[PDB]
C-alpha cells in the first residue's frame, strides 16, 4: 500500500506549494487566523465563533501564535500517516480540499481518490463519509466536505470498549 | 322560565370546556427544541475532552 | 387522604345510622359532636372542637330521613347533608331513573362537590343501596352515571344489596336488578353484593339470634366497612388503600363482582369457650356458612382473594395459613393465575357498640374475593325475570312513564351477554 | 473518605432502613438524640462514611427516603431514631400506586423522581469521593419496584462511573402477597439487568425459615427479619469503616465476584446466628463460622446453591482473627465438596478480614456467594407471568397506562436469554 502514497506524495508536493502562496494573501510566508475566514469564503462556508482559534491553536506546537510553512508541513506528513494516531485534523481538511480542487467550486469523483490512497475501504465506507454513488455525479462545495469528514472524526473517537465488548461464546 | 335556566346552564357548560393554549404549547415546543440542541452540543464537548 | 359515603334509599340510609354509629363510638366523640388526628379521612372539623362526617343522606320518602333528624345523632350530622324528596318512587325503577330522579339528583350533585372541595387527598366514594327498590335502583344508576362523567378516575366502591333468590319482600324487583344492572355494569368500578338471606342466616345460626330484625344486618355490614377502612385510618404491619382493590382483584373490566365475608361473627357465650388465632379466622373466612351473598364458590372457580386481618395479628401465620388453603383442594383458581391472594394486617382490633350483639373479640378477619359462582345468582335473576316480561306484565306502569320496549330487550340481551362474558373467562 | 448516600423507597425500604440506621447508630456511639458519646478514636474517625457533623456534636444520616403514602413516613418519625433524620430528606408523594408498576414507573414517577434526585444530586456533591450509592427495595411492590427503578436508571445516567448496590427481596410462590406479583418481578428485574452495578437477591422465604429453625423465634415480627437484613449490609460495608488485616472495599469485590457482566445477582448469608438456647454452647473459631457459614439452609435467599454449581464466592469476616484460618477454611471447603464450584476458574473464593466485630458479638461472618442455581427463581416466576400474558389478564392497567404489547414480549425474550446464559455458563 506503500506505492499508491509515496506516489501521490511525489505530485501533490507541487501543488502543496502552490496550495500554500494560495491560501496567504499577503504574500508572505506565514498564515494568519485573518486568511483562513477569507479562504473559507471562498469555499464558500463559514466559521463559528470560535474555529478559527481551535483551527491555529491545534496546527502549531514548536511556537505559539501565527503558523509558519515549516509547521505546515509538518502537520501535513504527521496527518497523513496519523491514520491510528486519534490525532487533530481540524486544519489538514481545509488544505486538502483547496490542493485536491482544481474546478474552484469543489470536487466530485476525486474524493475516491482520495479515499484509495487513505485505504482501499469499501463502497458502503464510501456511502459513510458521503452519499455519492457511483453513476451519479452531484454539485459539491467546501460546505459538506469539512462538516463531513469533522463528524465522520467525532463518530469514530466515541466508540469504545466498556461493556461493548463481546467475546466468543462458550 | 325553565327554559332560561336551562340555557344559561349550556352556556355555562360551554364556558368550562377546556380550550387548546396557545401561548404555552408553543413555549413547550420551543423549550424541548432548546433542550435537544444542549444534547448535542454536549456530545461534541465530550469529543474534545477525549 | 379522605373517602366519602353516600346513602340513597330506605336501606342506605338505615346502614349509614348504623356506620356512623360505629365511626364515632370507635374514636371516642359523643353524639352531640364533640371529644370529651386518624379521625380526618371521615370527620372535617370546625375547628370549634366540633366533627362533621363526610357524608349526605338522601331519598325520596322524608319518613326514614326525619327520624334520623330526631334521634340521639341530631347534632352530629350537617342539616344540608341530609337530602330528603317530597314523594316515593314506589319500587318502579323508571319513576326513580327519569320523572322524579330528574328533579333530585342534581341537588345532590352540587352538594357532593363541596364535600369533594372540602377534601385534599380524596381516596374515591363508596355508595350504600339496595337495588330491589326504586331510590336506590333508579336514581341511583343516574348518580353513578353522572358521577362518572364527573370525576372517571376516583373510586366508586358500590355495597349493593340485591335481592335474595326466595326471601324477597317486593313482586317487580326482578325488573329493577336486570334495568339496574345494566348500568351499574359500565359505571361502579368495585361493586360488592349484599345478599338479605345470607346475612338473615349468619345471625340465625352464629350469632344464635333466632328473631333478628333489621337493626342487626345493618351492624355487621358496618362492621365489615369499619374493618375494611382501619387500613386507611390505623397503621399497621402490613396495609392495603382503596386503590389497591380496583388492580388486585378484577381481571377484567366486567367482571367487578365480588363475594364478601367477615369471621369470627361469634355471640358473647362461643367467645369465653373458644380459642382466637389466624389460622382458624382463616379458615372460617372461606367455608360457605359464613358468605354474604347466597351463592357457592365451591360451584365456581376463584380469580383473586383479598383478606383484611385486624387486631393483634402478625405476618409470618397470615402467609402459612393462606399457604394451608392452597394446598387443600376444596377450592381451586382460576389457570392463568397461579398466585390468586391479597393479604393484609392492621394493628387495632374492632371495637364494640354497647347495645349490639358482637363480642369483644380479640381478632378478626374480612375477606373479599372474586369468584365465577357470582355468575350463577344472575343468571338466577334472569330466568324469573324472563318468566314475566313475554307476556307483558307490570310493563305498562314503567312505559307509561316514558319509557318503551326497547330498553327491556337492550337491556336483556347486555346483561345475557355477560352471561357469556362469565362462562368464557371461567374455562 | 469514600461516602455512600442511602435510598429508601417503599414501605419495605423505608422499615428496612429503619432499623439500618438503629444499628449503625448503635455501632458508632451516637444517641437517638444525635450527639456523640462514644470512648474509642475508632468510632469517630470514620462516620463520614455515613454521617454528616451538623452543629455541636450533631450528627445527622446520609438517607433519603422516598415513598407514596404518608402511613411510612409518619410510622419512621415516631419510632426512636426517627427524630435523627433530617425532614428536608423526606422526598414523598400523596396519590399512591397501588401495586401498579406502571402507576409507579410512568404515572406517578413522573412528577416525584425529579424531586427525589434534587435530593440525591445534593446528597452525593455534599461528599468528596462517592463510593456508591445503597438502595433498599422490593420487587412485588408497586412503589417500591417501579419508583426505585426508575431512579436507578436515572443515576446510573448521571453518576456511571461509580458503584451502586441493591438490596432488593422478591416474591415467590409460598409467601404471595400482592396478586401481580409476576408482572412486577419480571419487568423490575428487566430493568436491573442493564441497570444496576451488582444486585443482592433476597426473598422472604428464606427470612421466615431463618427465623424459624435457626433463631427459634415463636413470634417474628417484621422488626426481626429488618434486625437480620440490618446485619447484613452493615457487614458489607465494614471495611470502609475501620481497619484490617485485609481490606476489601465494595468495587474490590464486584470487580472480583462478577466474572461476565450481566450475571451480577448474589445469594447472601450470614454467621453467626444462634438461639438463645444454644448462644451458651458453643465455640467461637474460624471453622465453626464457616461451615454455620457456607449452610444450605442459612443462604438468606430460598434458592439452594447445592441445586447447581458456585460460580465466585466471598466471605467478610469481623473480629480479631488469624488470616491463616481464613484461606485455610476456604481450601478445605472448597476441595472436599469439589463439584459443587465451577471448574474453569481455580480458587472460586475471595475472602477478607476486618478488625471490628459487632457490639456484643467476639466474631463475625458474612458471606455472598454468586451461585448459577439463581436461574430457578428466574423461571419460577416467568412461567407464571407467561402463564397471566397469555390471557392478558390484569392487562388494562398496564396497556392502558402507557404500556403497550411489545414491553412485557421484551420482558419475556430477555427472561429467557437471561436464564440460557446463565445454563450456559454454569
Ligand atoms: N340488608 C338490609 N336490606 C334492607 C334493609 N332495609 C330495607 N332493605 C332492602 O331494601 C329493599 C327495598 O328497598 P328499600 O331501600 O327498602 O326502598 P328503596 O330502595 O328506597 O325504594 P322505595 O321503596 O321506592 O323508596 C328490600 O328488598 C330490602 O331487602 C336493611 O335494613 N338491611
Ligand atoms: N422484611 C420486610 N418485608 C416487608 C415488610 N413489609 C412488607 N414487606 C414485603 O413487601 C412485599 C410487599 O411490598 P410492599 O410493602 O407493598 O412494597 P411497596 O408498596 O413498594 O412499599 C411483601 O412481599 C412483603 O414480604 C417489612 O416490614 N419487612
Amino acid at each position: 500500500a506503500a506505492a499508491r502514497e509515496r506516489y501521490a506524495r511525489k505530485n501533490e508536493q507541487n501543488e502543496l506549494e502552490r496550495a500554500f502562496n494560495t491560501i496567504d494573501s499577503k504574500g508572505d510566508k506565514k498564515i494568519d487566523a485573518e486568511e483562513l475566514t477569507e479562504l473559507f469564503l471562498r469555499l464558500g462556508h463559514k466559521p463559528k465563533r470560535g474555529e478559527v482559534e481551535d483551527m491555529i491553536w491545534e496546527v502549531d506546537e514548536d511556537c505559539d501564535g501565527c503558523i509558519s510553512l515549516l509547521e505546515f508541513q509538518t502537520l501535513y506528513t504527521r496527518c497523513r500517516d496519523d491514520k491510528t494516531g486519534y490525532e487533530p485534523r481540524g486544519l489538514f481538511n481545509v488544505v486538502e480540499f483547496v490542493m485536491n480542487d482544481k474546478n474552484n467550486q469543489g470536487f466530485i469523483t476525486l474524493e475516491e481518490a482520495m479515499q484509495i490512497m487513505y485505504l482501499r475501504y469499501g463502497r458502503a465506507e464510501l456511502d459513510m463519509q458521503l452519499e455519492q454513488v457511483f453513476g451519479t455525479a452531484d454539485l459539491n462545495s467546501g460546505k459538506i466536505l469539512t462538516l463531513t469528514e469533522f463528524l465522520h472524526c467525532l463518530h469514530t473517537n466515541q466508540v469504545k470498549q466498556l461493556l461493548n465488548r463481546v467475546t466468543a461464546k462458550t | 322560565n325553565v327554559l332560561n335556566k336551562q340555557r344559561d346552564d349550556t352556556t355555562d357548560a360551554s364556558r368550562l370546556t377546556p380550550g387548546e393554549l396557545s401561548e404555552e404549547q408553543a413555549y413547550i415546543q420551543q423549550l424541548q427544541d432548546e433542550m435537544k440542541q444542549i444534547d448535542e452540543e454536549l456530545v461534541e464537548a465530550e469529543a474534545k475532552n477525549r | 387522604r379522605e373517602v366519602i359515603s353516600i346513602h340513597i334509599g330506605q336501606a342506605g340510609i338505615q346502614v349509614g345510622n348504623a356506620c356512623w354509629e360505629l365511626y364515632c363510638l370507635e374514636h371516642g366523640i359523643q353524639p352531640d359532636g364533640q371529644m370529651p388526628d386518624a379521625f380526618n379521612t371521615f370527620f372535617s372539623e370546625t375547628g370549634a372542637g366540633k366533627h362533621v362526617p363526610r357524608c349526605i343522606f338522601l331519598d325520596l320518602e322524608p319518613t326514614v330521613v326525619d327520624e334520623v333528624r330526631t334521634g340521639t345523632y341530631r347534632q352530629l350530622f350537617h342539616p344540608e347533608q341530609l337530602i330528603s324528596g317530597k314523594e316515593d318512587a314506589a319500587n318502579n325503577f323508571a319513576r326513580g331513573h327519569y320523572t322524579i330522579g330528574k328533579e333530585i339528583v342534581d341537588l345532590a350533585l352540587d352538594r357532593i362537590r363541596k364535600l369533594a372541595d372540602n377534601c385534599t387527598g380524596l381516596q374515591g366514594f363508596l355508595v350504600f343501596n339496595a337495588v330491589g327498590g326504586g331510590t336506590g335502583s333508579g336514581l341511583g344508576s343516574l348518580l353513578l352515571e353522572r358521577l362518572s362523567v364527573d370525576y372517571g378516575k376516583k373510586s366508586k366502591l358500590g355495597f349493593t344489596v340485591y335481592p335474595s333468590p326466595q326471601v324477597s319482600t317486593a313482586v317487580v324487583e326482578p325488573y329493577n336488578s336486570v334495568l339496574s344492572t345494566h348500568s351499574l355494569l359500565e359505571h361502579t368500578d368495585v361493586a360488592v353484593m349484599l345478599d338479605n338471606e345470607a346475612i338473615y342466616d349468619i345471625c340465625r345460626r352464629s350469632l344464635d339470634i333466632e328473631r333478628p330484625t333489621y337493626t342487626n344486618l345493618n351492624r355487621l355490614i358496618a362492621q365489615v366497612i369499619s374493618s375494611l377502612t382501619a387500613s386507611l385510618r390505623f397503621d399497621g404491619a402490613l396495609n392495603v388503600d382503596i386503590t389497591e382493590f380496583q388492580t388486585n382483584l378484577v381481571p377484567y373490566p366486567r367482571i367487578h363482582f365480588m363475594l364478601s365475608s367477615y369471621a369470627p361473627i361469634i355471640s358473647a357465650e362461643k367467645a369465653y369457650h373458644e380459642q382466637l388465632s389466624v389460622a382458624e379466622i382463616t379458615n372460617a373466612a372461606f367455608e360457605p356458612a359464613s358468605m354474604m351473598v347466597k351463592c357457592d364458590p365451591r360451584h365456581g372457580k376463584y380469580m383473586a382473594c383479598c383478606l383484611m386481618y385486624r387486631g393483634d395479628v402478625v405476618p409470618k401465620d397470615v402467609n402459612a395459613s393462606v399457604a394451608t388453603i392452597k394446598t387443600k383442594r376444596t377450592i381451586q383458581f382460576v389457570d392463568w393465575c397461579p398466585t390468586g391472594f391479597k393479604c393484609g394486617i392492621n394493628y387495632q382490633p374492632p371495637t364494640v357498640v354497647p347495645g349490639g350483639d358482637l363480642a369483644k373479640v380479640q381478632r378478626a378477619v374480612c375477606m373479599i374475593s372474586n369468584s365465577t359462582a357470582i355468575g350463577e345468582i344472575f343468571s338466577r335473576l334472569d330466568h324469573k325475570f324472563d318468566l314475566m316480561y313475554a307476556k307483558r306484565a307490570f310493563v305498562h306502569w314503567y312505559v307509561g312513564e316514558g319509557m318503551e320496549e326497547g330498553e327491556f330487550s337492550e337491556a336483556r340481551e347486555d346483561l345475557a351477554a355477560l352471561e357469556k362474558d362469565f362462562e368464557e373467562v371461567g374455562a | 473518605m469514600r461516602e455512600i448516600v442511602h435510598i429508601q423507597g417503599g414501605q419495605c425500604g423505608n422499615q428496612i432502613g429503619a432499623k439500618f440506621w438503629e444499628v449503625v447508630s448503635d455501632e458508632h456511639g451516637i444517641d437517638p438524640t444525635g450527639t456523640y458519646h462514644g470512648d474509642s478514636d475508632l468510632q469517630l474517625e470514620r462516620i463520614n462514611v455515613y454521617f454528616n457533623e451538623a452543629t455541636g456534636g450533631r450528627y445527622v444520616p446520609r438517607a433519603i427516603l422516598m415513598d407514596l403514602e404518608p402511613g411510612t413516613m409518619d410510622s419512621v418519625r415516631s419510632g426512636p431514631y426517627g427524630q435523627i433524620f433530617r425532614p428536608d430528606n423526606f422526598v414523598f408523594g400523596q396519590t399512591g400506586a397501588g401495586n401498579n408498576w406502571a402507576k409507579g414507573h410512568y404515572t406517578e414517577g413522573a412528577e416525584l423522581i425529579d424531586s427525589v434526585l434534587d435530593v440525591v444530586r445534593k446528597e452525593a456533591e455534599s461528599c468528596d469521593c462517592l463510593q456508591g450509592f445503597q438502595v433498599c427495595h422490593s420487587l412485588g411492590g408497586g412503589t417500591g419496584s417501579g419508583m426505585g427503578t426508575l431512579l436507578i436508571s436515572k443515576i446510573r445516567e448521571e453518576y456511571p462511573d461509580r458503584m451502586m448496590l441493591t438490596f432488593s427481596v422478591v416474591p415467590s410462590p409460598k409467601v404471595s402477597d400482592t396478586v401481580v406479583e409476576p408482572y412486577n418481578a419480571t419487568l423490575s428485574v428487566h430493568q436491573l439487568v442493564e441497570n444496576a452495578d451488582e444486585c443482592m437477591v433476597l426473598d422472604n422465604e428464606a427470612l421466615y425459615d431463618i427465623c424459624f429453625r435457626t433463631l427459634k423465634l415463636t413470634t417474628p415480627t417484621f422488626g426481626d427479619l429488618n434486625h437480620l437484613i440490618s446485619a447484613v449490609m452493615s457487614g458489607i460495608t465494614c471495611c470502609l469503616r475501620f481497619p484490617g488485616q485485609l481490606n476489601a472495599d465494595l468495587r474490590k469485590l464486584a470487580v472480583n465476584l462478577i466474572p461476565f457482566p450481566r450475571l451480577h445477582f448474589f445469594m447472601v448469608g450470614f454467621t453467626p446466628l444462634t438461639s438463645r438456647g444454644s448462644q451458651q454452647y458453643r465455640a467461637l473459631t474460624v471453622p465453626e463460622l464457616t461451615q454455620q457459614m457456607w449452610d444450605a439452609k442459612n443462604m438468606m435467599c430460598a434458592a439452594d446453591p447445592r441445586h447447581g454449581r458456585y460460580l465466585t464466592a466471598s466471605a467478610l469476616f469481623r473480629g480479631r482473627m488469624s488470616t491463616k484460618e481464613v484461606d485455610e477454611q476456604m481450601l478445605n471447603v472448597q476441595n472436599k465438596n469439589s463439584s459443587y464450584f465451577v471448574e474453569w476458574i481455580p480458587n472460586n473464593v475471595k475472602s477478607s478480614v476486618c478488625d471490628i466485630p459487632p457490639k456484643g458479638l467476639k466474631m463475625s461472618a458474612t458471606f455472598i456467594g454468586n451461585s448459577t442455581a439463581i436461574q430457578e427463581m428466574f423461571k419460577r416466576v416467568s412461567e407464571q407471568f407467561t402463564a397471566m400474558f397469555r390471557r392478558k389478564a390484569f392487562l388494562h392497567w398496564y396497556t392502558g397506562e402507557g404500556m403497550d404489547e411489545m414491553e412485557f414480549t421484551e420482558a419475556e425474550s430477555n427472561m429467557n436469554d437471561l436464564v440460557s446464559e446463565y445454563q450456559q455458563y454454569q
